[PDB]
């Protein structure tokens, strides 16, 4: 149904406010906020959101506390001031997906339309993208397990339309723009290996742990496609790609001729002014 | 109809000879088969151009697969002369066979292995393979990472 | 009018009773040229250039244009049979036209 979503940083800075208005009490649980957006178009666009007092139990996980009057009053007044945005779903700040999320999401599945779920981290130490759109749809399983709520990962992007780019750029004054060239390219080409190294290294360790020490079926069926796609590149002998290395290396030669020739053109004004300025300033100094 | 639908397996028409014969013999259904063969030459054109039409259509089906069926051996399995196979190639030159490769020494044909420009063909294949491995690797990795959360 | 590859109007001009009374040995060679053009044959056109060369010997300078039509149909045949054949025998492809490889090789290489 929905291919991609658009999440503005305003809601995540509202999660910064979720971490600001705590009051130093010692709970810091998965505070659930009422996510708002535009479900009209096929693409989802989050503009702003708000929160609702949400408290769980220490031992029992099935305890969840929501509010209907606060949702209808905040949504009623928010719709009165801005009717272009309506309820879409919710989101929790907890890093782990608990079992009670089917009951928490089930309320906004009954009263509200199909709600999207977003899992983020309480500490911004994760290098990866903090936002993951999880659609709440029921899927048929091939093994015969009963139909239940399944959270499929929907791709997400963090973009601002008109003003939040200006506000973020003015508040930071440290981040740089695209700036195609040497630095913005070589930084990605340096740290990219760590950007994949922390993800893969962080995932395959617990993966290999759950291979031998795993039960409660983790959908082992998708592991066959995992190792299949991993074995779709069986160390090609590079025999056919030699001519492609001749093409890319020939373009490399083109960049060699462009650099040497163009820089040789740049040497004109320098290697002329260095003489005509020094000898004339010297002969005319005294 | 199911054999003529798609994925036409290379089979002998001798099994269809008795099927068409009994198709002319039985009168319970499709009775006007003798009316199909009413004219002395029209039915012969429908039959020769029919077997020709399926013996070209199966070539158009196996032409999608690059398995290199080695039509020199296929002419032996079909039990027909290579001259009317050259006439079949005379039907392929008007059937847009321009994307093919022939051999002067041998008789094996090639429906693939073009000049293969690395900036277009290997570019496209490497794009779909590498990118497909990247995003496909991206989906079930974190998806399974969410599947293992329910075990706690 | 035969230079623009339309033999049907040639048949229309040799079938009319008006120009039929002026027919003779001259228009027969043109009927063979139009027949070879509508048949898309080459050795038949060489037969028209062989039997009628005793009315094609007094032919005007347009003989170069007729040779341009001969070489034009030859070009059509060459781009017809060679185009699907990447690598094929010269006798397997020249046997269809049953002509020597000397003139064909010279025109091709040219």
């Amino acid at each position: 149904a929905v291919q991609k979503v658009v999440v503005h940083p305003l809601v995540l800075l509202s999660v910064v406010d979720h971490f600001n208005r705590i009051g130093k009490v010692g709970n810091q649980k998965r505070v659930v906020g009422v996510l708002l957006g535009s479900w009209q178009k096929k693409v989802l666009d989050v503009s702003n959101s708000f929160a609702v007092p949400f408290d769980e139990d220490d031992k029992d996980d099935s305890v969840w506390f929501l509010d209907h009057d606060y949702l209808e009053n905040m949504y009623g007044m928010f719709k009165k001031v801005n009717a272009r945005e309506r309820i879409v779903g919710w989101y929790h700040t907890g890093p782990k997906l608990h079992k009670n999320d089917i009951a928490i999401n089930e309320l906004m599945k009954r009263y509200c339309p199909n709600s999207v779920l977003v899992i983020i981290d309480v500490k911004p130490k994760d290098l990866g993208l903090p936002t993951e759109a999880y659609i709440s749809v029921e899927e048929v399983h091939d093994d015969g397990t009963p139909t239940s709520k399944t959270f499929e990962h929907v791709t997400s992007e963090i973009g601002a339309e008109e003003a939040e780019e200006v506000g973020v750029e003015h508040l930071l004054r440290d981040i740089k723009d695209t700036t195609v060239g040497t630095l913005s390219q070589r930084i990605t080409n340096q740290v990219h290996g760590l950007k994949g190294l922390n993800s893969k290294l962080l995932d395959i360790r617990s993966y290999l742990e759950k291979v031998a020490t795993g039960k409660l079926p983790i959908n082992h069926q998708i592991i066959y496609q995992l190792q299949d796609v991993f074995n779709l590149l069986p160390d090609v002998s590079l025999q056919e790609f030699v001519k492609a290395f001749y093409l890319k290396t020939n373009d490399q030669m083109v960049v060699v001729y462009l650099a040497s020739l163009i820089r040789s053109v740049v040497a004109l004004h320098n290697l002329i002014n260095n003489k005509i300025a020094n000898r004339d300033a010297e002969k005319k100094e005294g | 109809l199911l054999k003529l639908f798609t994925t036409m397996e290379l089979m002998r028409w001798s099994t269809l000879v008795e099927d068409y014969g009994m198709e002319l013999r039985k009168g319970s259904l499709e009775s006007p088969a003798t009316d199909v063969f009413g004219s002395t030459e029209e039915g012969e054109k429908r039959w020769k151009d029919l077997k020709n039409r399926v013996v070209e259509h199966n070539i158009r089906i196996m032409a999608k697969y690059y398995t290199r069926i080695t039509m020199k051996r296929m002419a032996q399995l079909l039990d027909l002369s290579v001259d009317e196979s050259e006439a079949f190639l005379s039907n392929l030159v008007v059937n847009k066979t321009i994307f093919a490769k022939v051999d002067r020494l041998a008789g094996i044909i090639n429906f693939q292995r073009p000049k293969d420009p690395n900036n277009l063909l290997n570019d496209w294949s490497q794009k779909l393979n590498s990118l497909m491995s990247l995003v496909n690797k991206t989906t079930h990795l974190i998806a399974k990472e969410e599947m293992i959360h329910n075990l706690q | 009018k035969i230079m623009l590859n339309t033999p049907e109007d040639v048949q229309a001009l040799v079938s009319g009773k008006l120009a039929l009374r002026y027919a003779g040995r001259q228009t027969e060679a043109l009927k063979c040229v139009a027949q070879a053009s509508k048949n898309r044959s080459l050795a038949d056109f060489e037969k028209a250039l062989t039997d009628y060369r005793a009315e094609l010997r007094d032919d005007p300078i347009i003989s170069t244009h007729l040779a341009k039509l001969y070489d034009n149909l030859l070009e059509q045949n060459l781009i017809r049979v060679i185009e699907p054949f990447s690598r094929v025998q010269i006798e397997h492809i020249s046997s269809l036209i049953k002509l020597s490889k000397a003139d064909v090789e010279r025109k091709l290489s040219q």
